[PDB]
């Protein structure tokens, strides 16, 4: 409860969304800092989790979205690219895809958690899919632990798809 | 007659039209269109038609 | 033909090649099978774009040929067709179609090509969806025009239609006449991505050509996206623009191009569209926009022959008069027009609208309340224009 209200306001949201943008930058800086990694894995992952949890509920999702989640995600440019394009390469793919799965879960959760239909949320999510299309398509086939991460990402897109106006349905 | 108020004007007279126009403008629960139109008639009369004026 | 990329001469051979692939049955199909195999191999050549097209075309046809199952069962679709076609698309097979189409023995060419164009709809839909979905996801929320265009294959296809069909209504009718193209149009109508959406609008404009086709396009929106949605979009953009004080220009320019095309080729219907875009279009004109001229051109199309010009004249006078302060002399009046109609496009549009309204009528005591009334100041404005004309740029 409680928190949603308090926390909302403040603080957090603003800061956390801005920090999404910077998350993308932070995954690169990731290589360097593998070391300073220890610090941050304990924190960055925790941040994604905090974001995902807020999204799971109606009021929380609203606050995240109000904070301009889609915008920060566009700014991070995490999605608007191809991961394969480019350490042992399978490790980097696992890592990048890993970031994609959590952010994608955050987006799907925010979408559904409002009224995904006529609501504004549906429109925003559809824009998300179309703008970052072909990644969704590209994700659909291949393998490894990397596959496992890929598989989860694929599911996440599928949930985003049906949850919205069927991304397919929209693309009549 | 709000859209043509000449007919009112003809029968009733200009003065009376103005008076009614004032009442409609002020009148409460009226649509904005009605009030504005009546205000317009009161203030400007009918454009290039009936003019609203002191005459020597 | 390879030993030609630019050479226009390539067009001469397209009739033979399009029709040849059309009649693949004639070949055997030991031969057809061999060609198919050779082509997949031939994916080596990006430099020859036109090889890429023709091959892609062959594929569009081949799929149909495989209908006699002896051939089809033998082949695996993913390996046999989709992989190759996809490669061709990647290698700009659509782009060159667009070029063939844009830069338009006419009978043989038109007939064979329109058969080509249609084959693609019916047989190909899997590819269309594959591409559409690919495009939606690819871009991420500083995009350069080259980046925007890279993935644009679907839009290119729409343009292919637009160029090929344009004029030609004959051909265009095919889309509208029965309720797969008609499916195609419905499908295209669904694609939401702003760029797809704008090309969809453009493609339809091309389709609207006959007085007859124009009528169907009218019905398409009205009955079975609606016209109202379109004006709504324009209205929304208007608010965003003013509240704020390239992507939008693309969308808006397309929106206007379409409304213009139909309104021009229509009848009693004109009033219906007129009442509705008229109010919204007027509002858009107030905003600066690059676009001003274009809405004026559209407005003009809306203007009706009869007495019911009045709403339009008021808009125009109000839309010159509003900002200006007029002294009791003439120059101040000219200034009103000059201030608003700042650029060349603005003026040309204005002239078209005025030409239309002046054709045969206007309200008495125009401009009453605000200024010295009457039509006269507009003609004075032309002094600003055709006085100046002599010193154009740009014949």
């Amino acid at each position: 409860q409680q928190w949603l209200l308090y926390l909302s306001n403040s603080g957090y949201l603003k800061v956390l969304v801005d920090s999404l943008v910077e998350d993308d930058r932070t995954l690169q800086s990731l290589l360097t800092p593998q070391p300073p990694l220890l610090k941050a894995l304990y924190t960055y992952e925790s941040k994604m989790a905090f974001l995902t949890r807020v999204a799971k509920i109606q009021q929380g999702a609203l606050e995240l979205l109000r904070s301009g989640v889609i915008v920060r995600l566009a700014q991070c440019q995490v999605y608007d690219m191809r991961p394969e394009t480019d350490m042992f390469i399978p490790t980097p793919v696992d890592r990048y895809r890993q970031i994609l799965l959590p952010a994608l879960q955050l987006c799907q959760v925010i979408l559904t958690s409002s009224m995904a239909q006529h609501l504004q949320a549906a429109g925003q999510v559809l824009q998300f899919l179309i703008s970052h299309s072909d990644t969704i398509q590209a994700i659909l086939r291949c393998q490894d632990v990397s596959a496992g991460s890929l598989q989860e990402l694929a599911l996440l897109t599928g949930i985003i798809s049906k949850a919205a106006l069927p991304g397919i349905l929209s693309e009549l | 007659l709000l859209v043509e108020i000449e007919r009112f004007f003809k029968l009733h007279q200009e003065d009376q039209a103005c008076a009614t126009c004032l009442i409609l403008a002020c009148s409460t629960c009226d649509r904005e269109v009605s009030a504005w139109a009546t205000r317009a008639f009161f203030r400007y009369g009918g454009e290039a038609q009936m003019r609203f004026t002191t005459l020597p | 033909l390879e030993r030609v990329s630019l050479d226009a001469v390539n067009l001469a051979l397209l009739m033979a090649l399009l029709y040849c692939f059309d009649i693949s049955f004639i070949e055997q199909k030991q031969y057809i099978a061999t060609i198919h195999s050779r082509l997949q191999d031939s994916q080596l050549w990006k430099l020859p774009g036109l090889q890429a097209t023709v091959r892609l075309a062959w594929a569009l046809a081949l799929r149909g040929i495989s209908q006699l199952p002896d051939v089809t069962a033998l082949a695996e679709f993913t390996e046999a067709d989709e992989a190759m076609a996809e490669l061709a698309i990647a290698d700009n097979v659509f782009l060159f179609l667009m070029e063939s189409v844009v830069v338009s023995q006419e009978e043989f060419y038109i007939r064979r090509v329109h058969n080509l164009i249609t084959d693609f709809l019916a047989l190909m839909p899997m590819k269309v969806k594959q591409l559409r979905n690919r495009a939606d996801e690819d871009a991420r929320m500083m995009g350069n025009e080259p980046p925007i265009s890279l993935r644009r294959d679907l839009e290119h296809l729409m343009l292919l239609i637009g160029e090929l069909y344009k004029k030609n209504p004959e051909l265009a009718l095919e889309y509208w006449c029965p309720t797969v193209l008609s499916k195609f149009v419905r499908q295209m109508g669904d694609l939401l991505p702003p760029t797809i959406y704008i090309p969809y609008l453009k493609m339809l404009q091309g389709l609207a050509n006959g007085p007859q086709c124009a009528h169907y396009c009218f019905s398409l929106l009205k009955v079975n996206v609606s016209w109202e949605h379109f004006f709504h979009s324009l209205m929304l953009y208007h608010e965003h623009l003013r509240k704020d004080l390239q992507k939008e220009q693309d969308g808006l320019i397309a929106f206007l191009q379409l409304t213009s095309t139909i309104i021009t080729w229509s009848e009693n219907a004109r009033l219906a569209l007129c009442e509705t875009p008229v109010v919204v279009i007027l509002g858009l004109l107030q905003c600066s926009i690059p676009l001003k001229a274009e809405l004026l051109k559209t407005l003009a199309a809306f203007g009706k022959s009869p007495e019911i010009a009045a709403s339009l004249w008021q808009s125009l006078e109000y839309t010159i008069l509003q900002t200006v302060r007029i002294p009791s002399g003439i120059e101040v009046e000219l200034n009103e027009i000059e201030s608003r109609c700042e650029e060349y496009p603005l003026t040309r549009a204005f002239c078209q609208l005025i030409s239309t309204l002046v054709e045969s009528s206007f309200p008495s005591n125009l401009g009453a309340g605000l200024r010295p009334p009457g039509f006269d100041p507009y003609l004075q404005f032309l002094r600003d224009s055709v006085f100046r004309f002599r010193t154009r740029a740009r014949a």
